[PDB]
RNA sequence: GCUUGUGACGGCCCGUGAAAAUCCACAGGAAGGAAUAGUUUUCAUGCCAGGUCGUACUGAUAACCGCAGCAGGUCUCCAAG
RNA sequence: GAUGGGGAAGCUCCGUUUCAAAGGCCUGAUUUUAUGCAGGCCACCAUCGAAAGGGAAUCCGGUUAAGAUUCCGGAACCUGG
């Protein structure tokens, strides 16, 4: 009956990431010491990869497949859950409550997320997650 | 005498229409490939007032079939049409209020408005507020449709002529009296210079055929033949009968 | 008679009124049935269906507007969606 | 208290224009100045702008209607006729 | 008791000829010509005023920085947050419905 | 292979914008 | 037209390669409730704007004059 | 309190009460770009230039029009006890 | 109110995007020289019409027999490059 789990894919509705697809890593159903509301820890895409055709060269294909990730704590009311899923075990440990409140630790976590997303995009799977929403 | 009042209106100097505040000519879409084969969907963005016209106007935006852009149309709104409503125009449109269909694609008894006299003239019949056209019969051979007009006349129209389902909004306007000369003044201020009107019998013979005399009277029959010339056609033109 | 059945569950069961509280119940999986008024916007109606599909919750459509649904529950105000937590 | 016996809103015209003409204006002025239920939001917040234009204060949805009423008797008959004809030609 | 005059050759009280009386360091009252007040930019969907956008005359927007004329979000200086929220929800739900209609 | 996808366009009535076709028959000479 | 409060940013203006003159203004002003004091204002004439540094401490005002560059032209009162 | 500016509202219409130049934002992603190096002149500072014609005064019981230094006529802003 | 066109013996009349093959800025191509030559873009198609409508940007002090938001002193702002 509960669908907000550690593999659910959601759509951000507010906060400079509106219209970006995101995946839930760690949910907190009953608030916390900070953020006194239902919220989840998510990792998403800030810059979707561009479309690739057969005419593009090797140097151009690699440039158009770059993905810029982000990490954010989002209220439940600002998320639109979907029916799609994406396993987060490759970067579940690095993204946690401790990775915040530290400028340097946030950068290291996002580098791990970028590696996982780029490998996920290669050998195409989770195609709906890597396709930008049009609105 | 001199040139009478009804002769001076054809020169069009001070008798032209006042068209500063008009929203634009109210026409249907140009009949194209989508209209005659399938249908195209439009969206009502707003319903606005038009100066000099009793009925309100609807702004409908369609997508350009052959180019990436939006095209805006000005329609005469029917009763029940609201902002945000989807409008379907074409041969394969459904029978709903606000949809544009050719007269050959509706059953007998359908109520339509903004009816084309000929296919492609973009609406000529039943445009004033509260008026409509009734479909009374079809002739599948030679592609003709029989319709009933607001004046009661029966007309035969091609079945490819388009029409809008429903009745023109704004009905019942003429049931409230103007109640004073000021309201009539502002009504014709947005239309043209035809008000107030001086009676011909109150003029001099040089001015009007009804003018002159020691009493205010016409002097001859007011029924005027169809063959009379300009300057004579004052009164009741080619009247088949008079009286109550 | 849906009016009679809905009247009884108010007295003996747990219910929820309003859009914001209904979504919260569906998000937490504590809703057994949601009742949606006839005059609600389609965009809002389609969003409640998507939440109910994810949580596997039955959806019933009320034959009346928000004014009528408020009377059926027993309130003097309009109600858009009713969430039934537990039946009586 | 009850300020006037029968003129109602037409008391702004005083003794002019004739009682019969003032009586007909009263019936239609009440209709055009009234509030109506919105079929979209359910609230009684519909008022006339220009003739034939009715807008909801809450929804901000504007509906084309009659000159002095949201829906005329003739327009209601049209909707019934179209609904009956649509069903026959679709099934 | 001190009276003022227009400082331009326009002698008529038009919209572009509005004045305000001020006192100068010289101790006298002198008229000051003020420009017409600006209007806030409006939303492209609902027509409400946009939050976080400077209110200037049209030609003054070419002198201020970009941060004054936008909000860090999609459709920043064009649509308000609520209209952007409705666009995203409507876009997602309709596309999901299209998939189930295909099958 | 896994980066390129097939995205056919629907050129029906009311669908995507029509492509450029040969209009020599309709040219206003 | 522009008031500068940081002492460090004032010294770099005097050697910005576009400054030619500066002036020192001494004002006798009273404090909130007691005896008056000497207020010194340092104004640097830039190419596009005038920068003014205001300090109410007489002791610190003397040190700034000594550290003022000799190339810069200074007008007293 | 007076004059005036402005804000949120309310009444009224079979009257619902200009246009264009011009300026900005967004959607879109064509191109262009880093490692011993480049882009930003929408952040700051610094450099140069900005032509042509009008500009005095009266604006009225004497500077305008009425044969005139004519009790006539002629648009408008500021407004003390 | 021109043009394209159509009227009129003609001085000229109609008409203003009209039954017209109606035009030019983003560059690429070229280091013979200046722009010929390749894609694509856009078809809007003269001009005149407000010293009270729309509109990029300046204020204070001082100065003359007679000028100043224009000169002087000080302090700003806009456009183009
Ligand atoms: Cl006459
Ligand atoms: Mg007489
Ligand atoms: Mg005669
Ligand atoms: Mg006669
Ligand atoms: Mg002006
Ligand atoms: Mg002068
Ligand atoms: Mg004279
Ligand atoms: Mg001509
Ligand atoms: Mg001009
Ligand atoms: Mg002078
Ligand atoms: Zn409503
Ligand atoms: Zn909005």
């Amino acid at each position: 009956a509960k669908f907000l789990k550690a593999g659910k894919v959601a759509v951000v509705v507010r906060g400079r990431y509106a219209g970006k697809k995101v995946v839930i890593v760690k949910p907190h159903d009953e608030g916390s010491k900070s953020h006194p509301f239902g919220h989840a820890l998510v990792a998403g895409i800030e810059r979707y990869p561009l479309k690739v055709t057969k005419k593009h060269g090797a140097k151009k294909v690699a440039k158009r497949t770059k993905i810029k990730p982000f990490i954010k704590v989002v209220n439940y009311n600002h998320l639109l859950p979907t029916r799609y899923t994406l396993d987060v075990e490759a970067f579940k440990s690095v993204v946690s409550t401790e990775t915040f409140e530290q400028p340097s630790q946030r950068e290291e976590a996002k580098k791990v997320v970028k590696k996982a997303f780029e490998e996920r995009h290669q050998a195409g799977k989770n195609q709906w997650f890597f396709s930008k929403l049009r609105f | 005498g001199r040139v009478i009042r009804n002769q001076r209106k054809g020169a069009g100097s001070i008798f032209t229409s006042h068209t500063r505040l008009r929203q634009g000519a109210a026409k249907l879409r140009t009949l194209d490939y989508a209209e005659r084969h399938g249908y195209i969907r439009g969206i009502v963005k707003q319903i606005v007032h038009d100066s000099g016209r009793g009925a309100p106007l609807a702004k409908v935006v369609f997508r350009d079939p052959y180019k990436y852009r939006l095209r805006e149309e000005i329609f005469i709104a029917n009763e029940g049409v609201h902002t945000g409503q989807f409008i379907y125009a074409g041969k394969k449109a459904s029978l709903n209020v606000g949809n544009v269909l050719p007269l050959g694609s509706v059953p007998e008894g359908t109520i339509v408005s903004n009816v084309e006299e000929k296919p492609g003239d973009r609406g000529a019949l039943a445009r004033a507020s509260g008026n409509y056209v009734i479909i009374i019969g079809h002739n599948p051979d030679e592609n003709k449709t029989r319709v009933r007009l607001p004046s009661g006349a029966k007309k035969v129209i091609s079945s490819d002529a388009r029409g809008v389902i429903g009745v023109i909004a704004g009905g019942g306007r003429v049931d409230k009296p103007l109640l004073k000369a000021g309201r009539a003044f502002h009504k014709y201020r947005l239309k043209r210079n035809s008000w107030p009107k001086t009676r011909g019998v109150a003029m001099n013979p040089v001015d009007h055929p009804h003018g002159g005399g020691n009493h205010q009277h016409i002097g001859k029959a007011s029924t005027i033949s169809r063959g009379a010339v300009s300057g004579q056609k004052a009164g009741l033109i080619a009247a088949r009968r008079t009286g109550l | 008679s849906i009016n009679q059945k809905l009247a009884l569950v108010i007295k003996s069961g747990k219910y929820t009124l309003g859009y914001k509280s209904t979504v919260k119940s569906l998000r937490q999986g504590k809703s057994k049935l949601i009742i949606i008024a006839a005059n609600t916007p389609v965009l809002r109606k389609s969003e409640l269906e998507y939440y109910a599909m994810l949580s596997k919750t039955k959806v019933y459509y009320f034959q009346g507007g928000n004014n009528e649904l408020g009377t059926a529950v027993g309130k003097l105000f309009r109600v858009g969606v009713v969430s039934i937590l537990e039946a009586g | 208290a009850k300020r006037t016996k029968k003129v109602g809103i037409t008391g702004k015209y005083g003794v002019r224009y004739g009682s019969s003409l003032r009586r007909q204006v009263k019936k239609l002025e009440i209709q055009q100045h009234a509030r109506y239920d919105c079929s979209f939001c359910g609230k009684k917040t519909v008022k006339r702008g220009a003739a034939g234009i009715w807008t909801c204060s809450c929804c901000k949805k504007t509906v084309a209607g009659g000159a002095y009423t949201v829906s005329t008797a003739a327009a209601a008959t049209v909707r019934s006729t179209i609904r009956r004809l649509r069903e026959m030609v679709e099934a | 008791a001190q009276r003022v005059t227009f400082r331009r050759r326009n002698p008529y009280n038009t919209r572009s000829n509005k004045i305000k009386v001020v006192k100068t360091p010289g101790g006298i009252l002198r008229a000051q010509h003020v420009k017409k007040l600006a209007t806030r930019p409006k939303c492209g969907d609902c027509g409400s005023a946009l939050q976080g956008i400077s209110t200037l005359r049209p030609r003054q927007y070419a002198t201020v920085s970009k941060t004054h004329k936008t909000v860090s979000r999609a459709y920043g200086g064009s649509r308000c947050a609520n209209c952007v929220k409705e666009r995203i929800i409507r876009a997602f739900l309709i596309e999901e419905q299209k998939i189930v209609k295909k099958v | 292979n896994p980066l390129t996808h097939s995205t056919p366009k629907n050129f029906g009535i009311g669908q995507a914008v029509q492509p450029k076709r040969n209009l020599s028959r309709y040219v206003k000479w | 037209a522009r008031e500068i409060t940081d002492i460090k940013q004032f010294l770099e203006l005097t050697r910005r390669a576009d400054v030619k003159t500066a002036t020192v203004k001494i004002n006798k002003k009273l404090n909130k409730a007691g005896k008056p004091f000497r207020q010194t204002k340092f104004k640097v004439r830039g190419s596009s704007s005038l920068y003014t540094l205001v300090i109410n401490d007489a002791g610190k005002a003397k040190k700034l004059i000594q550290s003022l560059p000799p190339t810069l032209k200074v007008n007293r009162l």
